[PDB]
């Protein structure tokens, strides 16, 4: 509710500026509209969800080439595998993450393997502690693209 | 939005935005310098001038290399065991197949006029983009053409006009220079992408383009490049997903570690399964992949192009020596096996070393007899197995009939390719199934549905009656040349098959076929008896069993009657085929070769040629046999193959009633549209009257409406007053509503072609008979029916449409709320500015103003260009334009110029804010319509905001000006 | 946000590291405890103090080597959370070894 | 609705109010607001 009135206060029009209610993982829409030219995100931590798998989420369209799923308490990278389905050729993604990845278990090891196995990740930028509300650690900023240079430049 | 130079410029800008680095090289040797700069970055070597010229001329540019040699350098001969100055033996790559993203890519345009764009892959060109104009059709552009040596490395062409876009593999064969091997591109859901910009926004991902060129390019053992269909490419990486994803989750050897691909027939299962197998061999933990195909699923083609790949074992033999050779030896990680070798393995052995290894399967169109046997030992033996199945007719849980299903084996679905996609994309042909109730003597028996008298009345009063069969056969032998275009000399012709059920029945068939062959010379002497030939051994309506080729199934009624068929075959052919499961198998394969080039022109098979046989050389099937779902689909998939423009639909003449079975078996697959996309209604219903009792309304009965609209309103000049308007509109809406459904029928267009006859015109007799499946009875009864001429068809819809604009702004009577407008009914056969500008050059030797004035008032959606076209041709001279597309581009250039003028003119005359006006106009242009929503309409009104009275003027007044402006320039560019 | 809430996340991540890695060793799974229990601690201020105000956990260490001898009070609290969770996962691992490895025999 | 009326009234002629409701989609009245 407060999100749907947040942009309404800032002189924005009526037509398109929607927010849909539900899980972005299990209930996406619009699939059919469209590969986007820019996304932004901030996923919450501890957003656990049923796998891996009891549901049909093994065979979904956003997980076609990548690798094995994301477990429950480490559900951050499910948003970023959700990300690069909903992106065009042109634009870029800018997502945020926990810093503490070494390989994050035998599931996320091959997730990071897949993400750097192409030029999907363009840059990663670490941040400054605290600069938030009681974290006290910093966070990551991954900037992804389907867009070559190609070297995985790490401007942390 | 049409100038192809600017289309090329937008292509350049989009590819620069996606990451293609655009360079500019206008010399021959700097191309090689770029290649040297790319390959030294890729492989990490350093050439001097001597090593670079040596590597160029000795490995890259031996000048006598053919185009097949250029392609051979790509997929096999791409690693040179190369010698340096210090004479060390290193590997030299061209394209890194391990990590595809390593290869840097660039784009150029050629030298030297025409507008083409070439994609350099590590400096090497593989992809040429031709951009032909919008006046040029793409099939016409392909028939035009299809130095130096670097531009002979090309592997793929994409030709487009902006509206349509197709791609095809680089071929130099002249039969392969026919247009039918060019393909469109679709998304994952098999919805087409026809336009240019979305084709670039989908196909021109770097990963996608390199993946197609590397891991999906069919380079066979005959140097013939093929490119897989997009649903095949989508479904292959579903499999290569599912293997790794089930392996890491460690859920192997279970039905959820199964998974089925559902591709209809016409999916390249010789090719697709083989390519997925070869990609599955490259996985590290996977060691053994089983290519499980029936010998019914095999042909000569799996023995033809697989000579270096798998020779002299790809057939249903009994020996597991070719099995155990791959069960022991490495580097052949694919095991091409058959159900006979598999049954020998599952009955002779349960002690293989391969059980604790990785086991991968491929299945193909499986029935319930052999595949119902094999899984019972497959669950017994294997420890880590991966089973995947290709099918076109699934063994559903919906029609399971007591036994093992697709969900029981494979479970979850991986990828679908329905039949109506191939119907929708012309990979198959439509059908002709109306029931042949030519004999009511066996009326309830030729329409019998209960199981009882279909088999237990194996007698000459239900189904073995010879005098029934040969009068049926005389009906075939009258329509033998007729239904296969052969009564018109000039066509090549086609042949037919026969669906039979048993063996002694088939003896009574075939010997009496020979009796009518004798009576085709005795009683007729003009019907030339073509060599009827049967094939069947012994089996072994809901289960298609493969008739095995051993003498442990046949008798003298089966085998020795087939030997009579041998000695009547060798009475004409004199062949060298024996009677085992090899020589009779090769007899079957030579027979399939002779039917393939239409030597034998009548075939009689009990239960074969169904799951694996493919031939576009047959258009008609005669069926006297009951069938159910999978047999229905496979038998109907025998005439559906596209061949040329002539073969358009496949005839099925059913003698047992299976039309409701056809309805319910295609209702298994598609939509309520699809029951009448193809078939299933008789033509006389809508023409001469019927009644749907769902609401009990007037289901006319088209000629009644025809004669009423003829007599009551002969012309739009007869339509003056308002009730005279409504009495025409209320019936002409029902006219077009019937005509829309009639246009799906063949007989309606047959009648439209009979509206263009001449007297007596033996061309329009002879050419029209056996190229539209027409006799003289059609010449009588379709001349009894008449249609108004096409000038009347133009002025009927113009009289509809000017009344439709007369209902606009009125809003100012007879009631018009009961009169429903018909927007999708005038969607039939628009004039889309192409038919106008074709006639603009075709009108020679102006006085064509009345022609364009008539045609512009026919179509809604074009009439505000009425003030654009005529004012064009009064202003400009068509003598300066050389051809059609030049006058098209001149017209749209004039249109954009006057659009940009009158856009300023309409804003100057009404005192808007210029920036808000310029935003809203070109927002509505690319938006394709106009709206009321959004604050920017009040911000472009712009000065007052009510505070009524009254503010319809100027608000809805300027709005009505703007919507007419949008109708004036919809479908054109300009800013 | 109790101690049991954090213990459930550490419990489930322990079941992940035993399950999807398929390790059948005591010492390597205690290194997996070092992985999982350290990754299940909260990060907000009030979400740490709510567990500290809850039952189960106390203030004082047993090993003062977990303490950085400085102003890093939240590091001390996080180390106490880590120590209590590692003790409970000593007991939980000695349960789940013979509970789970007997279960995976198929 | 006012580019005159510091205070308002319920005379909005309710065949009209759909046209800002097709543009802003919130019409209480002229006199059901926080200023009133």
């Amino acid at each position: 509710n407060l999100a749907r009135m947040n942009m309404f206060l800032h002189n924005i029009n009526y037509d398109k500026f929607d927010i849909k209610l539900g899980n972005t993982l299990t209930e996406p829409h619009f699939r059919d509209e469209k590969p986007f030219d820019a996304i932004v995100s901030n996923p919450p931590y501890s957003v656990k969800w049923i796998g891996s798998d009891d549901p049909t989420l093994i065979n979904d369209e956003r997980f076609a080439p990548a690798g094995v799923l994301a477990p429950k308490s480490k559900a951050d990278f499910a948003f970023v595998l959700h990300a690069l389905n909903y992106l065009s050729a042109k634009g870029r993604a800018a997502i945020v993450c926990f810093p503490g990845i070494f390989y994050r278990g035998g599931a996320e090891q091959k997730i990071r393997q897949y993400l750097v196995d192409n030029n999907y990740v363009e840059t990663v930028i670490s941040l400054a502690p605290n600069l938030f509300f009681g974290t006290t650690i910093a966070v990551n900023i991954l900037v992804l693209s389907k867009h070559k240079t190609d070297t995985n430049v790490q401007f942390i | 939005y049409q100038s192809e130079s600017d289309l090329e410029r937008e292509l350049i800008q989009d590819l620069r935005n996606q990451g293609y680095e655009f360079i500019s090289v206008k010399s021959q040797s700097a191309m090689l310098a770029n290649v040297r700069e790319q390959l030294q970055n890729l492989n990490g070597v350093v050439f001097n001038d001597s090593e670079w010229r040596r590597f160029t001329e000795q490995y890259l540019d031996n000048p006598s290399d053919g185009i097949l040699d250029k392609t051979r350098k790509i997929h096999i001969d791409y690693i040179c065991d190369f010698i340096f100055d210090d004479e060390r033996l290193e590997n030299i790559y061209l394209i890194d197949k391990k990590n595809l993203m390593r290869n840097k890519v660039q784009i150029i345009q050629q030298f030297e006029n025409r507008y083409d764009v070439t994609i350099l892959v590590n400096g090497l060109p593989l992809v040429q983009i031709e951009l032909k104009k919008r006046g040029v059709a793409i099939r016409e552009a392909f028939n035009q053409i299809h130095e130096n040596s670097l531009f002979k490395y090309l592997q793929l062409f994409v030709i487009s006009n902006g509206t349509d876009t197709r791609y095809f593999a680089n071929t130099t064969k002249r039969d392969k220079n026919s247009f039918d091997f060019t393909m469109n591109w679709a998304k994952s859901d098999n919805t087409l992408i026809k336009d240019l910009k979305d084709f670039t926004a989908t196909c021109f991902q770097k990963h996608t383009l390199l993946n197609v060129l590397v891991n999906y390019s069919v380079f066979d053992s005959s140097q013939t490049l093929l490119v897989m269909r997009p649903y095949q490419i989508a479904a292959t990486e579903r499999i290569l997903w599912k293997i790794k994803s089930s392996f890491t989750a460690k859920n192997w050897s279970k039905p959820e570690s199964g998974g089925y691909i559902w591709h209809t027939t016409g999916s390249g299962k010789t090719l697709t399964s083989f390519k997925a197998a070869r990609l599955a061999t490259e996985l590290d933990f996977i060691d053994k992949v089983f290519f499980v195909v029936d010998r019914k699923d095999l042909d000569y083609q799996t023995m033809k192009e697989y000579q270096r790949f798998s020779p002299d074992s790809v057939n249903g033999s009994e020996n597991t020596a070719g099995l155990k050779r791959n069960l022991d030896k490495d580097d052949n990680k694919i095991i091409v096996t058959t159900i006979q070798k598999l049954n020998n393995l599952m009955k002779a052995e349960s002690d293989l070393p391969v059980y604790n290894q990785q086991v991968v399967f491929i299945f193909d169109e499986c029935h319930r007899s052999q595949f119902g046997e094999a899984q019972k030992n497959l669950k017994k033996k294997f420890k880590r197995y991966y089973q995947f199945g290709f099918t076109g007719t699934p063994i559903f849980p919906e029609n399971a009939l007591g036994s093992e299903t697709t969900a029981s084996v494979f479970g979850r679905e991986l990828h679908s390719y329905v039949i109506t996609d191939a119907i929708r994309d012309e990979k198959v042909l439509k059908f002709k199934v109306d029931y042949n109730d030519v004999r009511p003597q066996f009326k309830s028996l030729e329409t019998e549905t209960d199981e009882k008298k279909l088999s237990a009345a194996e007698n000459q009063q239900a189904f073995l009656h010879p005098m029934r069969i040969q009068e049926i056969t005389q009906y075939i032998l009258n329509n033998f040349r007729q239904k296969t275009h052969r009564t018109f000399p000039g066509s090549k012709g086609f042949n037919a098959m026969l669906a039979v059920s048993s063996v002694d029945a088939a003896k009574a068939y075939y010997a009496t076929f020979k009796r009518l062959q004798e009576e085709a010379a005795n009683k007729s002497a003009t019907y030339k008896p073509l060599r009827i030939a049967t094939i069947f051994s012994f089996a072994a309506i809901g289960e298609i069993s493969d008739e095995t080729f051993d003498t442990s199934a046949m008798d003298s009624s089966a085998k020795e009657f087939l030997d009579a068929a041998i000695r009547e075959y060798n009475s004409h052919f004199k062949t060298n085929f024996s009677t085992d499961s090899n020589g009779f198998q090769n007899y079957y394969r030579d027979l399939a070769q002779r039917v393939k080039n239409q030597d034998i022109d009548l075939l009689i098979v009990v239960g074969m040629f169904l799951t694996g046989f493919d031939a576009p050389t047959l258009n008609t099937l005669f069926v006297d046999k009951n069938l159910r779902y999978h047999g229905l689909m496979q038998a109907f998939s025998r005439t559906n193959r596209i061949y040329d423009a002539t073969k358009t639909f496949g005839n099925i003449v059913t003698f047992r009633d299976l039309e409701r079975s056809t309805i319910d078996a295609i209702t298994l697959f598609g939509d309520k549209n699809t029951k009448n996309v193809v078939l299933e209604k008789s033509y006389t219903e809508y023409m001469e009257g019927f009644t749907d009792a769902a609401t009990g309304e007037a289901k006319r009965g088209f000629m009644t409406v025809v004669s009423e609209l003829e007599q009551r309103f002969p012309d739009p000049t007869s339509i003056e007053s308002e009730k005279e308007k409504k009495d025409f509109v209320k019936l002409f809406g029902e006219y077009l509503r019937a005509e829309n459904i009639l246009q799906n029928y063949d007989e309606f267009a047959t009648l439209k072609a009979l509206q263009q006859i001449d007297l007596s015109d033996p061309v329009a007799v002879e050419k029209f008979k056996a190229e539209h499946y027409v006799d003289d009875e059609k010449f009588a009864e379709l001349q009894t029916i008449r249609l108004p001429a096409d000038r009347k068809i133009q002025d009927y819809r113009s009289a509809y449409n000017d009344i439709r604009d007369w209902q606009r702004r009125e809003k100012e009577t007879t009631d018009w709320d009961d009169v429903v407008f018909e927007v999708d009914l005038l969607k039939s056969q628009e004039i889309n500015l192409d038919y106008i500008l074709g006639l603009i050059f075709e009108h020679n030797r102006g006085e064509m103003i009345e022609e364009v004035k008539r045609l512009i008032r026919s179509s809604l959606g074009n009439r505000a260009k009425e003030g654009l076209v005529v004012d064009f041709i009064q202003q400009t001279n068509l003598d300066d334009l050389p051809d059609k597309a030049s006058i098209i581009d001149a017209f749209f250039t004039f249109a954009q110029r006057e659009q940009q003028r009158e856009a300023e003119a309409l804003i100057k005359e009404e005192n808007l804010n210029e920036d808000a006006a310029k935003r809203y106009i070109r927002t509505s242009l690319k938006r394709e319509y106009a709206t009321e929503n959004g604050t920017e309409l009040n911000e472009t009104l712009p000065k007052l905001s009510p505070l009524n009275p009254q503010y319809k003027t100027k608000k809805q007044a300027v709005f009505q000006k703007i919507v007419s402006f949008i109708e004036k320039f919809k479908g054109v560019g300009g800013k | 946000m109790t101690y049991n809430n954090v213990f459930d996340h550490a419990y489930e991540m322990l079941k992940e590291n035993i399950r999807y890695d398929d390790i059948r060793d005591t010492d390597d799974l205690h290194d997996a405890i070092h992985m999982a229990a350290d990754n299940a601690v909260p990060h907000y201020y009030a979400d740490i103090f709510s567990v500290m105000a809850s039952e189960g956990i106390d203030l004082e260490f047993e090993d003062s080597g977990l303490m950085p001898d400085t102003k890093d009070v939240i590091r001390i609290l996080q180390a106490r959370i880590y120590e209590q969770l590692t003790i409970d996962l000593w007991e939980d691992a000695e349960d789940l070894l013979n509970e789970y490895l007997e279960e995976v025999e198929e | 609705i006012e580019a005159d009326d510091i205070k308002d009234d319920a005379i909005k002629t309710k065949g009209y109010f759909i046209y800002p409701s097709q543009l802003f989609c919130n019409v209480a009245a002229k006199a059901n607001t926080n200023d009133r």
